[PDB]
């Protein structure tokens, strides 16, 4: 999935085959450096990718003054009423118009989505 | 030439009086748009 690099010349780890084993080794093109991986799978592509932007939100979006707030949603933590609200704010989504929610009390930044 | 010469006793006009409505239908329409943007607040809510 990720990126790995080496330690000696720092460059990208790419796939390579020991046809001896039968195992699984990361090595560079600029040095000898070999390795051993745990995630056994070279290549990942999902391509529903609908991703849970709680993830990509930031709780730091509580002081924008122009976003609406609502008070007929507790916080699940602290129990805040006052929470901000939103839209998706995503490019690349075919369809959405679901809420998300951040709360407005200091240092809580829970980020939900009823 | 007819027409114009018996206009000139009728007479036309256009005014603030032609283009003001009545107490009744004015809350009449009030009240169709109140309900519109009921309607439309009732859509958002469901679609949120
Ligand atoms: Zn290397
Ligand atoms: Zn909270």
């Amino acid at each position: 999935v990720g990126i790995r690099f080496c330690q000696e010349c720092n460059n990208m780890l790419y796939p390579k085959e020991d046809k001896e084993n039968r195992i699984l080794l990361y090595a560079c093109r600029n040095c000898d450096y070999q390795q051993e991986a745990d995630n056994s799978c070279i290549y990942v592509n999902k391509i529903t990718h609908e991703v849970d932007e709680l993830t990509q939100i930031i709780a730091d979006v509580s002081q924008d003054p122009t976003l609406p707030r609502t008070e007929d949603h507790p916080c699940q933590k602290c129990g805040h009423k006052e929470a901000v609200f939103f839209q998706s704010h995503s490019a690349r989504a075919e369809d959405a118009m679901r809420l998300y929610y951040v709360c407005t009390a200091p240092h809580c930044g829970h980020r939900w989505t009823e | 030439t007819v027409i114009n010469n018996w206009l000139l006793i009728e007479g036309h006009t256009i005014g603030i009086g032609d283009s003001i409505a009545d107490s009744k239908t004015y809350q009449d329409i009030q009240n169709t748009i109140k309900k519109a943007k009921q309607d439309v607040i009732e859509v958002i809510e469901k679609a949120h």
